[PDB]
């Protein structure tokens, strides 16, 4: 049974946060062996912390490790952008195995905020004669790399037939996302207008297609 | 010190797959070894450990008796040997490397039987993984429908078209634009998996608004997983 973390937990740049990990008498309070892992997205965990402790050679001093009892903490002061990612907690178990902690998702706030490009498309012609229909949202160039994509038919909310990718960085190191909104040709003609909308750091851009416009 | 893994693949539940994982830069022979699997979007899960001289392993109890560990140190290799694959087994799989080094004690630094290292109960080595998806989903090629540029669609000077790749399996398309004429203004973005079981994704580029009727665009789409590949030719609208 996996160790327990936060799911997620966030801080603004120069301060102090901390993750916790939580364990049994046969794991993390049984050993002085625990361990921790950044990964950033697309990556390979590599380890910031060991023996609960101890820093690896290379590793910034920024990160430190502690234990009380069943609970491991990873504690990282002045916090940095570079420090967004996932963190995992390892420990060993009185089985000789190894156990990962169910992970915590850290965001760092009050970044520089970058508005995200959306761009809609209806569904083809050719999908269409297909007996089938996708509103296509195409979200870019957005930062940092969350964002809300609600869509809506006519004046009505539509959760029904969507489908929305997790954010990606992309190549400019900005991130990227779609979602797309599956419909039967018959509920593309029965509304006089689809919107998707992406809200994005307390802003929201609407981009909307109606079946009555080529 | 490097780690290379590969063996992955698709395959339906109930067959088999095996997993290699090429080791180099450091004595092999001296190490314990883990295997580590990540499913897509979700955490890290230890799968299995093997001593430096394979007289020890251990595997996880959800993977037990299916997938199993095993070495080869005159090869330096690592394999993982699955059977009976299930849909959750479905992740990417990573070889990683046990820390290790000698115990000190008395002044003095102790190895293992035939000098092999002492675990140091920490992973510093991992490699880039390889990919596992186990799916009762069958293999189709991709339907590739024009995404069409319109007025609702440009910004000024520069306008958006693309290809809408739908219904797909298993992963990955490629698509390029023009033959890779086309690569500045073009951006492919990560696939959806609908409750179909299939895939889906959208490759759109950024082109002159005042080119659109003179210059031909053209998507390739590519699909080895069913040895397919569509050029399609976008259309403007006249919105
Ligand atoms: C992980 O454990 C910490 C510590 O919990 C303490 O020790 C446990 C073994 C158990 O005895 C708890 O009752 C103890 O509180 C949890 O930390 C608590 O977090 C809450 C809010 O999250 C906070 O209000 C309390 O002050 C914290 N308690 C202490 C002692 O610091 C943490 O919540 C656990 N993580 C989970 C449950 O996800």
């Amino acid at each position: 049974s996996a160790l327990t973390q936060p799911a997620s937990v966030s801080g603004s740049p120069g301060q102090s946060i901390t993750i916790s990990c939580n364990g049994t008498s046969n794991d993390v309070g049984g050993y002085e062996s625990v361990s921790w892992y950044q990964q950033h997205p697309g990556k390979a965990p590599k380890v910031v912390i060991y023996d609960v402790s101890k820093r690896p050679s290379g590793v910034s001093n920024r990160f430190s490790g502690s234990k009380s009892g069943n609970t491991a903490s990873l504690t990282i002061s002045g916090l940095q952008a570079e420090d967004e990612g996932d963190y995992y907690c390892k420990s060993l178990t009185s089985t000789r195995r190894r156990v990962f902690g169910t992970g915590t998702k850290l965001t760092v706030l009050g970044q520089p905020k970058a508005a995200p490009s959306v761009t809609l498309f209806p569904p083809s012609s050719e999908e269409l004669q297909a007996n089938k229909a996708t509103l296509v949202c195409l979200i870019s160039d957005f930062y940092p790399g969350a964002v809300t994509v609600a869509w809506k038919a006519d004046s009505s909310p539509v959760k029904a037939g969507v489908e929305t990718t997790t954010p990606s960085k992309q190549s400019n190191n900005k991130y990227a996302a779609s979602s797309y909104l599956s419909l039967t040709p018959e509920q593309w003609k029965s509304h006089k207008s689809y919107s998707c909308q992406v809200t994005h750091e307390g802003s929201t851009v609407e981009k909307t297609v109606a079946p009555t416009e080529c | 010190q490097r780690l290379v893994e590969s063996g992955g693949g698709v395959v339906q539940p109930g067959s088999s797959l095996r997993l290699s994982c090429a080791a180099s830069g450091f004595d092999f022979s001296r190490q314990g070894m883990h295997w580590v699997r990540q499913a897509p979007g979700q955490g890290l899960e230890w799968v299995a450990f093997i001593k430096y001289d394979g007289s020890e392993k251990y595997h996880a109890d959800s993977v037990w008796g299916r997938l199993s560990i095993s070495r080869d140190n005159s090869k330096d290799t690592l394999y993982l040997q699955m059977n009976s694959l299930r849909v959750e087994d479905t992740a990417t799989y990573f070889c990683v490397r046990e820390a290790g080094g000698p115990d000190y004690r008395n002044g003095y630094y102790y190895y293992d039987f035939y000098d092999g290292y002492y675990n140091y109960h920490y992973m510093d080595v991992w490699g880039k993984g390889t990919t596992v998806t186990v799916s009762s989903a069958s293999t189709k090629g991709p339907s590739v429908f024009p995404l069409a540029p319109s007025s609702k669609s440009t910004s000024g000077g520069t306008a958006a078209l693309g290809c809408l790749v739908k219904d797909y399996f298993p992963e990955p398309v490629t698509v390029s634009w023009n033959s890779g004429a086309l690569t500045s203004g073009v951006h492919t973005f990560p696939a959806v998996l609908q409750s179909s079981g299939l895939y889906s994704l959208s490759s759109v580029v950024t082109v002159p608004s005042s080119s659109l009727g003179t210059q031909t665009y053209i998507c390739n789409v590519n699909h080895k997983p069913s040895n397919t590949k569509v050029d399609k030719k976008v259309e403007p609208k006249s919105c």
